[PDB]
């Protein structure tokens, strides 16, 4: 089972420089070069270059001469990359992906941010109704910095019924809300538990939807 | 014993005759007895294949004899498939 | 007037001698990559 | 470089049709092109290779053709589950480019948003902040209108606004109208409503907490 | 050393065959059956054997589509006259016109001239050949600082072109590709056979990979070569088509940054093998004639190709070719160009011009013997620019003669001598005139979609230096349907052609170019006859005099400062520049050439130089006034008129 995973997110200091590791397993890391994707929310993929593992052999073959430096660990099955004077413009999504020409499997991403602020992690809230078939209940995501968030139900085992809002940026911090709807006979009979994760401040966060009295 | 014989690690100068084996003699594989005027085992495909190639070079070989002989090897080395040689006992003998 | 080519020399004699020999050197070469 | 020139950005078709990809290059590319699908929220994933072979795992529905400029991706029997964007890619000489992208759009019948509203929690009015979210879910067309009314009046400032894509199972759309004020402003009022207007409703869908 | 005897079952019958040495090693003294057998691992246990085989790559994509071999070599034409490239006499071929052909037997003889070991002893081709040695010819090149190497040896029956990648380890990765006629491939080792590393097969032919297992999984990250396509281009394309096709590759990426820092991807890759091929092509084609003849036209052609693509590949790559050259040819088409007059070559045929000029360029290579050549191409531009429409796209049949006469031009221009001065300068005072505003909207056409229309154009070698990039993206193709990114491209490589720097073929061969101050304010230069003309921005010009056109409030500045007879002045002259008198009384009919020798410049005031035109003859003067080359209309326009004797004038009016 090939996998690529990837740190969540990554805020660094404009002008400084950041580390960005791929860690693979579930095969001879060494047999396949690793590449490296650019994508802005919404906008294309941009290919960043390519380093042939167990040689070092380093590939960069476009406008990201001096932005990107890959590397490679062989013990870790690592591959980095290294991006130097960090600007406002470099905040992005970054996919490191598996070249077997084409790209065999793809990591989940590694967003970038430069602002200058700092870590803040989510505080998280329950939307609980004050019947139908059905209930929604809801989670209240507020004031976390940078994103992403991955807002999970009653882990993961609540996958239907699932919306997640996109985030909104204002004052420098974001907000987001998810809602789940199950039926109305199994809630409060069952517990509904609300799971933030914010990869940036290391947390994973539960609220446990409740009637409010 | 065993004409089926088993190759196991001599020049071409002492040697005065050579046999070869058919597809069916020992069950696919392609063995060779080497000998001199004492019997050695051999490789049958590797040497089938020496002789194909020794014949294409002398082109001037035209005799009806040995052009018969070039065109018969070729049949011959094509009988025998390397694909059946599976992970089956490469030592039934000796 | 008019516009014609500014007139030039004639070829030299070409040189049928030489002995393939020397036009190509030793015939015998060995290729860079091996 | 070469540009890979996906011009069409949307596209839009029933589910049980069929939808064609274009993907033109601007130079010859041989067999070298591949196919990524981008499901929202997620990293790309690997749908076809060699401009017509496809990967393992992937159903049958998805076939490849072209050569040299013009490519197009085959999506035969399309579901819900194929809302996504679909990229093409050139691997025959550096720099590898992409294409622009192509957002497949699923069409479907009308359907009346589900209204819910939340009143803030007894967290967060114990954190110094009053938020009351209200949501409107699974609705067909995109096109929603929201609108706060406290005690009667509207509140203009305040409110915040997201849509998610279409959903991947009843390709409908869903919208979160968030509305913020601090602690204070929340207890001079008492009344909260989300009226939310539709084309399926001449009527406004009107919930309310006290 | 002895004899053997080979016993054998057929069918369940002992037979045998008695296979002399004595005899056969004396018939074909290059044989060695010592050698081989020592090769051969006969003593080889099946477990080692086995085990090699399973290193070796097979394909399993083992097909190929049915093809049509296209007719090559043409039958011998009515009464040719049959050369012997060994035995070259004079005065066997009469002119251009009478019909030639030079018989195949020793022609391929000094084409495979030399020999040496086709297939090398390294650890990947041990596994699968015999070591061989045949008479051959070998395209080399290395790239990445000889850390990636590339070797098109072949014979005349089939070409083997093997990858070696160095992993910055002392690891090597070897991939060959073999092509030609299946019987006539080398001989294959061990259990080894075609079937299992054949990519594509059609018909005789079949196209071969030899490569480790692990070898072929490092090379797909980063070459994923097209062996079905590549073997279609290879068997249906005539040996002057094919290697044309490659040219144009090379050329069209030579004036992009494309083959100064070579990258291993899958274009410059498939390449490298299909140089190999353009010259097999040839050399094949001769060789499988037989005991023929080959039509003289026929190999004028081809050898032109390789003799253009061997330049080609030599400026991008630091390859190399040993084996393509029989002297004998380039005899013959040297004692062949003591025909024709050099001054009037452009008075025959466009079918004996390119003939013509095909012979000269092999007959005599490596210019800087025979300086003549340049009048024959001078001439053939001449005469096509009389019978040109003036300000037109070159027409398809126009720009390949002329492409194939440019090759000698350019050479020269590489040389820092100047080579016969005069005759050079004409030609790129004709080839500035024909860069107009539409042949540059074509060659850029040509450039977006690669076709023909941008391998050549005359204006790569005018004395125009005044095309910047906002320049011809006024002249692009502004079609939608076109790629933007492609038109963008285009003029980022045609503007590359045209480096003055870094490209050494443009200029410094004129005497009137060091009487120059900045040579980046340079606009254009028109060598005339007893003078030339420096048309640029820049005040400080050591000539005899200095006009001022009135530019603008903008722009930097337009000079002409005629340079009488090529020499300098002492310094620039002083005081404020004269002014262009004005021409009214001067009626549109004119009956004789009252204007042979001048040139006729049109500038935009604010936009800078339009057109050029050089008044070589009646039939072009009366182009200019006839049609409605002059409007007046827009006054931002002018029409200076430049003189041999050194003077300006403006046309303002007509009768």
């Amino acid at each position: 089972e090939v996998k690529l995973q990837q740190s969540g997110a990554e805020l660094v200091m404009p002008g400084a420089s950041v580390k960005m590791s791929c860690k693979a397993s579930g095969y001879t890391f060494t047999d396949y070069w690793m590449h490296w994707v650019k994508q802005r929310p919404g906008q294309g993929l941009e290919w960043i270059g390519a380093i042939d593992t167990s040689d070092s052999y380093t590939s960069y073959n476009q406008k990201f001469k001096g932005k990107a430096t890959l590397t490679v660990d062989e013990s870790s099955s690592t591959a980095y990359m290294q991006l130097s004077s960090l600007t406002s413009e470099d905040s992005a999504v970054y996919y490191c992906a598996r070249g077997l020409l084409p790209f065999d499997y793809w990591g989940q991403g590694t967003t970038l941010t430069v602002s200058s602020a700092k870590t803040t992690p989510p505080s998280v809230y329950p939307l609980a109704p004050g019947t139908n078939s059905m209930v929604t209940l809801g989670c209240l995501v507020k004031g976390y910095f940078p994103e992403p968030v991955t807002v999970t139900w009653n882990s993961g085992s609540l996958s239907s019924g699932v919306h997640t809002f996109p985030a909104v940026l204002q004052s420098d911090l974001y907000t987001l809300s998810s809602s789940v709807t199950v039926p109305s006979s199994t809630w409060p009979s069952e517990t509904v538990t609300c799971n933030v994760a914010h990869p940036a401040s290391s947390t994973k966060v539960d609220k446990k939807i409740v009637p409010r009295d | 014993a065993y004409p089926c014989c088993h190759v196991t690690q001599l020049a071409l100068e002492n040697i005065s005759d050579i046999y070869l084996v058919s597809n069916q003699t020992c069950d696919g594989f392609s063995l060779a007895s080497l000998n001199s005027p004492i019997s050695r085992c051999a490789n049958g495909l590797n040497v089938v294949s020496f002789f194909i190639s020794i014949l294409k070079r002398s082109s001037s070989a035209l005799t009806g004899h040995l052009r018969e002989l070039l065109t018969t090897l070729e049949t011959l080395y094509g009988s025998f498939s390397v694909e059946d040689l599976f992970g089956a006992n490469l030592n039934r003998y000796a | 007037p008019n516009v014609e080519v500014w007139p030039v020399d004639p070829p030299p004699p070409v040189n049928f001698n030489k002995t393939a020999e020397q036009e190509y050197g030793d015939k015998e070469v060995k290729l860079p990559h091996w | 470089d070469i540009v890979m020139t996906q011009s069409q950005k949307f596209m839009s078709t029933s589910v049980g049709d069929r939808v064609s990809v274009t993907c033109k290059a601007s130079q010859n590319v041989g067999t070298n092109v591949a196919w990524y699908q981008q499901k929202p929220g997620q990293s790309p994933k690997a749908l076809i290779y060699s401009a017509s072979y496809r990967y393992s795992g992937v159903p049958d529905r998805f076939t490849g053709s072209g050569s040299g400029t013009d490519f197009t991706l085959t999506i035969s029997n399309v579901q819900s589950e194929d809302l996504a964007k679909y990229f093409c890619q050139q691997y025959n000489s550096y720099p590898y480019t992409f294409g622009g992208g192509t957002k497949l759009e699923i069409k479907r019948a009308d359907a009346a948003p589900t209204v819910s509203i939340f009143p803030p929690s007894s967290e967060q009015l114990t954190s110094g902040g009053a938020s009351v979210v209200c949501f409107l879910n699974n609705f067909y067309p995109k096109d929603i209108n929201v609108k706060w009314k406290i005690d009667g009046s509207e509140r203009q400032n305040g409110v915040l606004n997201s849509w998610t894509d279409q959903d991947s199972k009843d390709s409908t759309y869903s919208m979160s109208s968030t509305l913020t004020l601090t602690k204070d402003e929340y207890e001079r009022h008492n009344s909260y409503t989300c009226e939310a207007t539709h084309k399926t409703s001449t009527s406004p869908i009107v919930k309310s907490f006290n | 050393l002895s004899e053997v005897k080979l016993h054998l079952d057929i069918e369940g019958h002992a037979s045998h065959y008695t296979i002399p040495w004595t005899e056969l090693m004396a018939k074909v003294p290059g044989l060695s059956p010592e050698a081989l057998w020592r090769e051969a691992n006969v003593t080889e246990d099946l477990a080692s054997m086995l085990n090699r085989y399973k290193l070796i790559y097979k394909t399993s994509g083992t097909l190929g589509i049915a093809l049509a071999e296209p007719v090559d070599i043409p039958a011998v034409s009515e009464g040719s006259m049959q050369v012997d490239a060994s035995k070259v006499h004079p005065g066997v071929i009469s002119g251009l016109n009478s019909p030639a052909c030079m018989l195949s037997a020793p022609l391929e003889k000094q084409l495979f001239y030399y020999i040496g070991t086709m297939l090398p002893n390294t650890r990947p081709h041990s596994y699968v050949f015999y070591q061989l040695r045949c008479h051959l010819s070998y395209v080399a090149l290395s790239i990445n600082g000889d850390k990636f190497q590339y070797t098109g040896a072949m014979t005349s029956k089939f070409l083997m072109g093997t990858y070696k990648r160095v992993t910055e380890k002392g690891d090597e990765h070897v991939l060959s590709l073999v092509f030609g006629k299946t019987k006539d491939l080398p001989d294959l080792r061990g259990p080894f056979s075609y079937p299992s590393l054949t990519s594509a097969q059609s018909g005789d032919y079949s196209l071969v990979i030899v490569t480790t297992f692990v070898h072929y999984a490092n090379f797909h990250n980063y070459f994923v070569p097209n062996l079905k396509d590549m073997f279609s281009r290879a068997v249906t394309m005539t040996a002057a088509s094919y290697a044309r096709y490659v040219l144009q590759k090379l050329v069209l990426l030579e004036m992009k940054g494309g083959c100064r820092e070579p990258e291993l991807d899958t274009e410059t890759l498939t390449t490298m093998f299909e140089v190999s091929v353009a010259f097999f092509k040839v050399g094949h084609a001769v060789g499988e004639t037989g005991n023929g003849c080959v039509d003289l036209r026929w190999l004028a052609k081809s050898f032109f190709e390789l003799t253009v693509l061997k330049d080609i590949i030599g400026i991008c790559y630091g390859a190399t070719v040993k084996g393509m050259q029989s002297y004998g040819l380039e005899r013959l088409a040297a004692m062949l160009m003591a025909t024709v007059k050099m001054e009037e070559l452009g008075h025959l045929t466009t079918e004996k011009q390119e003939y013509a000029l095909r012979l000269a360029t092999v007959g005599y290579p490596k210019a800087g013997v025979y300086s003549g050549l340049i009048g024959g191409a001078t001439s053939v531009l001449l005469s096509a620019y009389n019978r040109h429409p003036l300000f037109q796209p070159l027409h398809t049949v126009m720009r390949e003669t002329l492409f194939i006469g440019s090759h000698v031009v350019l050479r020269e221009l590489r040389l820092n001598v100047t080579t016969q001065g005069p005759n050079l300068a004409l030609y790129q005072l004709l080839s500035t005139a024909l860069c107009s505003a539409l042949e540059i909207g074509e060659v850029l056409r040509g450039l977006a979609l690669g076709t023909e229309s941008g391998l050549f154009s005359p204006c790569y070698l005018s004395l125009r230096f005044d095309l910047t990039r906002d320049k011809l993206l006024s002249m692009a193709p502004q079609e939608a349907t076109l790629d933007q990114a492609a038109v963008s491209n285009a003029v980022d490589g045609f503007l590359g052609r045209l480096s003055l720097e870094r490209e050494d073929r443009d200029a410094w061969h004129l005497p009137a170019y060091k009487c120059v101050d900045r040579l980046d304010k340079v606009l254009m230069i028109i060598p005339l006859i007893n003078v030339t003309f420096i048309i640029s921005s820049d005040r400080e010009v050591r000539g005899s005099a200095l006009y001022e056109a009135s530019t603008t409030y903008l722009s930097s500045s337009l000079f002409l400062s005629p340079v009488i007879m090529n020499k300098c002045s002492q310094g620039a002259v002083a005081g404020e520049p004269r002014q262009i008198p004005k021409i009214q009384n001067f009626t549109r009919t004119q009956k004789s050439c009252i204007f042979c020798g001048f040139a006729l410049l049109s500038y935009d005031e604010k936009e800078g130089l339009e057109t050029t035109t050089y008044i070589t003859s009646q039939e072009v003067q009366n182009s200019i006034l006839s049609s409605n080359y002059f409007d007046f209309d827009n006054l931002h326009v002018h029409y200076l008129l430049l003189t041999t004797n050194g003077t300006v004038m403006e046309i303002a009016g007509l009768y």
